[PDB]
RNA sequence: GGUUGCGGCCAUAUCUACCAGAAAGCACCGUUUCCCGUCCGAUCAACUGUAGUUAAGCUGGUAAGAGCCUGACCGAGUAGUGUAGUGGGUGACCAUACGCGAAACUCAGGUGCUGCAAUCU
RNA sequence: GAGAACAGAAAUCUCCAGUAGAACAAAAGGGUAAAAGCCCCCUUGAUUUUGAUUUUCAGUGUGAAUACAAACCAUGAAAGU
RNA sequence: AAGCUCGUAUCAGUUUUAUGAGGUAAAGCGAAUGAUUAGAGGUUCCGGGGUCGAAAUGACCUUGACCUAUUCUCAAACUUUAAAUAUGUAAGAAGUCCUUGUUACUUAAUUGAACGUGGACAUUUGAAUGAAGAGCUUUUAGUGGGCCAUUUUUGGUAAGC
RNA sequence: AGCGCCGUGGCGCAGUGGAAGCGCGCAGGGCUCAUAACCCUGAUGUCCUCGGAUCGAAACCGAGCGGCGCUACCA
């Protein structure tokens, strides 16, 4: 068993999900995709750091696990719990098959789950505050190693996950169009109701600081 | 009611048509009656358009066009007090008139009056308008009835017949006329004959001027103000469709305030819309009362 | 091969046939066994549940072939004589039920 | 094993547009095709009696013959070596009329106007449409109007 | 204000569901006969269910829809032996209220000794002048939002009018 | 120009929440002898236009409304793609040359038009 | 979703919302809302005479289908089907 | 191969203009279907626990679902949208306009339909380019094991499969 | 690996669309000095799991779990 990811890398076939067509498929590996503290605010992390590809490729959902995990022990016994928080954004969606007389009926049973990753993707995503920047880039450097194929860690200059440079953001901010979600925000947009506007945003339609 | 529809179901909402979504066509039944058979390329198939609003009754012949239908001949139940009938403008009796002078107005503007006299002689019989041989052929309408139910003893039927007496060649059977009586399964002319005639409503009025006055009063003070007694109503119906057979020809009312002073002074109650500015000022201003976190 | 199939078909059909008659005259036997002769009525109630368990067996494979085994002529005659075994598991249920119950049992006591 | 039916791999050719189900209009029913016109072939799901097969649909052909409520189109086709002359029964609803057979019309219509002043004043008919010709000597004016230069842009992550 | 659109009982609807057929079935009808004085219609099951004992397309139940000042005395009897007090349950949301009685020889006749004990719901819809609106045929609509009564409007007509009170909600 | 009858295109026309509607017209409305239909004159049928009411329907307007529609040198000449090379690269794939060229996004604007006939301060 | 005795998660009745999220004998895919669905009424056109056309295709056969013509009928007030 | 009828306005493995048709690539999921990550705010006369409880259409907290506004990632047998390349037709003399002849078809009707008579229309006879002759028929041979390369693509770990 | 069968009370087994039984065990009483045997009774089931068709099944149709049996040959 456990056939290399050198005989599963390329991107070789039609994506095969999971559905009414193909069933009796085993489970991914890899069942939490959002690590550190999760319930933080982009207002707490604002630096983020990406571990992007280079090539079009198939990540295993066991490639993901352990770069995951390997990534996690790192970031935690350096500069502990709270400090980071760690997005993997690609799902293993693709069935990837198996063969195990001749060629006669070979058309074969699930083995896995893969990634289908494009050049240009996002494979992991960091925020964390602007002091943990060298912490990050060694954590993803240990993830680089697990993933096959060649990636980048490219700091990115997005206030948290979200969108929004840095001095955009902080435009929005002391303007108060930007409301405070849990791990996430909400923006003032000027082509909703009047009335709920003014319930949900109420310091930008007053003469606050 | 928190049972607002979302903005998805909203998308992915198909509309109907219009004349359907207001309720006033069944699209099935219209496109049967105004498809043509494709090998005469250019006849308009026409409809005897018969309505019944609670105080009126409209009957048109209509053809359909691309642009629209068009109307080639209509009649008006509020146009019959003209000829003969200042009372009971939505009876079966006021239907039967109305289908006769559609028909005959039809008729006249058509040039086809010298010839299809129709009856003269109505007497609540059945019969079809035969075509005169060595002559031009009766005119074909079908009746469009539109929505309402084709029970037996309808006013629609009612200027069904009287368009068959006046002389267009509709198609129809009697079992949809007042007196067929399904058991014996053959049409009565006497009943039919009073009913023209409107002995209906002089049986109520006999009924009720026997047995409770304040109710007959109630309902009938408009006969009682133009005394006219109970028994004259098969005499006044029988002047007017003389009267129909006389005169023909649509006279329009004197138009007072004409058209132009009906659009400058009869409205200027409809509201306007405002522009970009008034609306961006009106927000404006809702900003500027709604500011403050109160 | 067909041949053969029809051929273990036709040895089932009498084997089912001369079931059904030595399972009708237990059961004649049983109905005329002047029942104080219980003993008696017990060893044929024995006797008449052999032959039925046989002919379920038999009826089993009747099952299979209607489903799977192309038999592709003789379809009624197989459903006749699983017709035959069904109305002979009928008659077993009735008596061997009918001997099953007690005279004071509470399903005796509620109706008769 | 394998189907080739009548409306095999027909799925997404059959269905209706989006937000265009239901009944069909009065138009496309009171639209009138006579003798030897052209006509464009477009089967309607909703009504399924009388519809093309799915090699026709889109497809340009001659009405020659109308009945109660059908034409009949003709319609060339290339199987082997040879085009073969097919003729379809198609109803109204799968019919629809060309709309560069009206231009053409309005276009003779316009040719017949030019040559009739053409004649009238004698001189200029110059009827046949020529093709985009070669672009022709200009100004411009620099006038309010200053080239601004423009360099290419370094390379910046974005991402 | 209050012109023309005042509340009024739409209709009454008199349902006995027995759950079985023939004898019972039969008398209850005859019960919606003589208490109605018009002719019951027997409403039919949809599907089996084993607990309840009943088989699909079997006639279960019997109803009569009356209307007007029949259907006003109706509803004075039933709330004359209702006591004049209901529930803020009892008085739904969309403004049609209703309830249940057992042993109907409280109102009207005597107990008529081959027929039987019927008990038997009470239900009333309450419309404004104008639901033709949306009952009719041509020219389909839907009623505004100054209208639809609500569960306020109802239960205000029956305290306004009988004298009647309700319960804590 | 309003309204009615019949329509064409079938949301710029729909949906949600409020407001207004002179006149006329629609509408709600009043009634069960007759034709007719229902468990129920509620729907339908018939009769009256009388007893009344614009409350609803309908029409129109409002809403930094939802939706829908139009446009943009907005995204973006981006993604993709036809043709070419003894181009690059271990490969995956990627540039270049001659051509075509999106969708989402963003922003701005709009919220039925019209035909035949009749009628209306 | 909100209600009504027994009656509850599910019996019957009533209202509101409900673009189809149901149903249309079966596989799947299309199509269908005053219907192509459900209920009711009447019927036998699931009839006769042979031709032409489409699919598979050799433009042969079989099968299936389409549009007519000449009759005789069914239904509907009728157009029609 | 034999030719035959004409060389007399015919046709293009082509382009343009105009008009159609398509559902792939891409894109999308705060658009339908299906999958799927994470929190936030709520709702229980109506999920399971505990606490204050005698219980209550009582209260507090915990955890599951259901709803609302968001978020991350997807689909050969999902899709609003939607290319590029390929693909159908038309670009006239067998055409257009005017007038009136036939009919047992059609129309209420000398109303239309189809085919016509007699006139009018040209400078280019109605886009480009090229034609090497164009069209038609008869008869008959061999063949009916294929293989490779670019690109698209299915099965397979892959293969000079 | 393929094909076929089986899965039901504590155990061995039947079971057809209106729907769960056989025998031995188990429980209570009796008989006996007592225990078996015998007599009179009673209770006993996620019908292997999950989903679907049906107005409804354990049965019909599909996915897996578990246990058996047959074939796996020519070199
Ligand atoms: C110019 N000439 C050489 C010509 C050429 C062609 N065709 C071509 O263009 C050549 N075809 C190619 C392009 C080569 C395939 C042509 O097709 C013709 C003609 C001549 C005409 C002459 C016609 C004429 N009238 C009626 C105008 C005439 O006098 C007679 C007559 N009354 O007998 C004709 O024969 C004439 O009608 C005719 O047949 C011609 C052509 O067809
Ligand atoms: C397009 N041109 C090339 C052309 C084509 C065809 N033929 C067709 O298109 C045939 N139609 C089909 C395709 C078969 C349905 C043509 O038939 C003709 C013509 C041209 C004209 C020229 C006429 C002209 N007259 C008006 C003065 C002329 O110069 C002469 C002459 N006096 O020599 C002609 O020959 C002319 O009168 C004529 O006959 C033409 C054609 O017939
Ligand atoms: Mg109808
Ligand atoms: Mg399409
Ligand atoms: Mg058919
Ligand atoms: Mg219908
Ligand atoms: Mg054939
Ligand atoms: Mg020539
Ligand atoms: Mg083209
Ligand atoms: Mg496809
Ligand atoms: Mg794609
Ligand atoms: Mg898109
Ligand atoms: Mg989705
Ligand atoms: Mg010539
Ligand atoms: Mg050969
Ligand atoms: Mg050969
Ligand atoms: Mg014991
Ligand atoms: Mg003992």
């Amino acid at each position: 068993a456990r056939r290399p990811a050198r005989c599963y890398r390329y991107q070789k076939n039609k994506p095969y999900p999971k559905s009414r067509y193909n069933r009796a498929v085993p489970d991914s590996k890899i069942r939490i995709y959002d690590l550190g503290k999760k319930k933080a605010t982009v207002d707490e992390f604002p630096l983020c750091v990406h571990l992007v590809s280079n090539e079009l490729e198939q990540l295993s959902s066991e490639a993901l696990e352990a770069a995951r995990i390997c990534a996690n022990k790192y970031m935690t016994t350096v500069s502990g719990r709270d400090a980071f928080h760690l997005r993997v954004r690609v799902h293993p969606f693709h069935v990837l098959r198996i063969n195990k007389q001749g060629m006669r009926g070979a058309w074969g049973k699930p083995h896995g789950l893969a990634a289908r990753v494009d050049i240009g993707q996002i494979i992991f995503s960091v925020r964390t505050k602007d002091s943990n920047k060298d912490v990050v880039v060694e954590g993803l450097r240990r993830a680089r190693y697990k993933f096959p194929g060649q990636q980048k860690i490219i700091l990115s200059k997005k206030w948290g996950f979200t969108n929004l440079d840095r001095p955009e953001y902080l435009k929005k901010r002391e303007a108060g169009e930007v409301k405070d979600d849990g791990a996430f925000v909400k923006f003032l947009s000027k082509k909703g109701s009047l009335e709920n506007n003014i319930r949900e945003f109420p310091e930008y339609f007053a003469a606050q600081a | 009611q928190k049972d607002a529809k979302s903005s998805a179901y909203s998308s992915r909402f198909q509309t109907p048509f219009r004349r359907r979504r207001e309720g006033k066509t069944d699209y099935y039944q219209r496109k049967r009656l105004v498809t043509q058979h494709k090998a005469k390329y250019n006849t308009p198939k026409y409809r005897l358009v018969v309505r019944f609003t609670n105080k009126d009754i409209i009957c048109q012949i209509i053809s359909s066009t691309i642009t629209g239908d068009v109307v080639l001949a209509a009649a008006y139940s509020h146009e019959l007090p003209r000829y003969g009938i200042t009372h009971g403008l939505t009876n079966w009796a006021a239907a039967y008139a109305t289908g006769l002078l559609i028909a005959r107005r039809t008729l006249q503007k058509l040039g086809l009056d010298e010839t299809y006299k129709g009856v003269e002689e109505v007497e609540g019989e059945y019969e079809l308008t035969e075509a005169v041989e060595d002559g031009p052929r009766p005119f074909k309408v079908f009746l469009d009835i539109g929505l309402q139910r084709t029970t037996t003893g309808a006013r629609v039927f009612g200027a069904l017949k009287g368009a068959s007496d006046g002389g267009l060649y509709v198609p129809h059977s009697e079992n949809r006329f007042p007196g067929w009586d399904f058991e014996t399964e053959e049409i009565d002319p006497e009943l039919l004959r009073s009913y023209i005639f409107g002995g209906h409503v002089s049986q109520y009025m006999e009924e009720l001027a026997d047995d409770d006055e304040e109710r007959f009063s109630e309902l009938f003070k408009g006969y009682l103000a133009d005394d006219i007694d109970a028994d004259s109503l098969e005499d006044i119906y029988t002047s007017a469709h003389e009267a129909i057979r006389a005169d023909p020809a649509f006279k329009p009312t004197e138009k007072k305030f004409t058209k132009e002073q009906y659009a400058a002074e009869s409205k200027k109650y409809r509201q306007t819309k405002l522009s970009k500015e008034e609306r961006a000022a009106r927000v404006a201003a809702k900003i500027a009362a709604l500011a403050g976190q109160q | 091969s067909q041949r053969k199939l029809q051929q273990d078909i036709d040895k089932l059909l009498k084997k089912v046939k001369e079931g059904i008659e030595d399972f009708d005259d237990i059961y004649e036997k049983f109905q005329s066994t002047d029942p104080s002769n219980s003993s008696h009525r017990e060893k044929l109630e024995s006797d008449l549940k052999r032959e039925i368990k046989k002919l379920q067996k038999h009826r089993d494979q009747i099952k299979t072939w209607l489903s799977k085994e192309d038999v592709k002529d003789k379809q009624s005659v197989l459903m006749t004589n699983r017709r035959l075994i069904e109305n002979g598991m009928e008659r077993f249920k009735s008596v061997e039920k009918l001997m099953k119950t007690k005279q004071f049992s509470k399903e005796a006591l509620t109706n008769p | 094993g394998k189907s080739h039916g009548y409306r095999s791999r027909t799925r997404y050719m059959f269905q209706r547009d989006f937000r265009k189900h239901g009944a069909v209009h009065l138009s496309t029913y009171l639209k009138v095709y006579k003798v030897g016109d052209i006509v464009d072939i477009k089967a309607n799901g909703s009504i399924q009696k009388g519809m093309p097969h799915k090699f026709y649909q889109g497809k340009t052909g001659v009405v020659y013959n109308v009945t109660k409520s059908s034409v009949g189109v003709i319609i060339n086709k290339m199987v082997g070596n040879r085009y073969l002359e097919k003729r379809l029964n198609l109803r109204v609803e799968h019919i629809k009329h060309s709309k560069c057979r009206q231009e053409f019309l309005e276009r003779v219509k316009a040719n017949a106007a030019k040559r009739a002043e053409a004649k009238a004043q004698g001189v200029a008919v110059q009827l046949k449409r020529q093709p985009a010709q070669p672009r022709e000597s200009r100004i411009v004016s620099t006038e309010g109007n200053v080239p601004q230069t423009l360099a290419p842009v370094p390379y910046e992550t974005f991402i | 204000q209050n012109p023309m659109r005042d509340l009024k009982i739409e209709k009454l609807v008199l349902n006995i569901s027995v759950g079985e057929s023939g004898d019972r079935l039969t008398r209850a009808s005859k019960v919606l006969e003589q208490l109605s004085g018009q002719t019951p219609v027997q409403s039919k099951a949809r599907y089996t269910v084993r607990t309840f004992g009943i088989r699909r397309n079997e006639k279960i139940a019997v109803h009569v829809t009356v209307r007007g000042p029949k259907a006003e005395e109706i509803l004075e009897r039933g709330l004359k032996v209702k006591e004049y007090q209901l529930r803020d349950r009892n008085f739904s949301a969309t403004g049609n209220f209703g309830f249940g009685i057992d042993e109907h020889i409280d109102l009207g006749i005597k107990y008529d000794p081959s027929i039987g004990i019927f008990g038997m719901d009470f239900y009333v819809v309450m419309n404004r002048p104008g639901a033709r609106v949306t009952r009719r045929k041509r020219c389909k609509g839907t009623v505004g939002n100054s209208h639809k009564t609500t569960k306020e409007d109802t239960v205000s007509w029956f305290k306004q009018k009988y004298d009647a009170d309700v319960l804590d909600k």
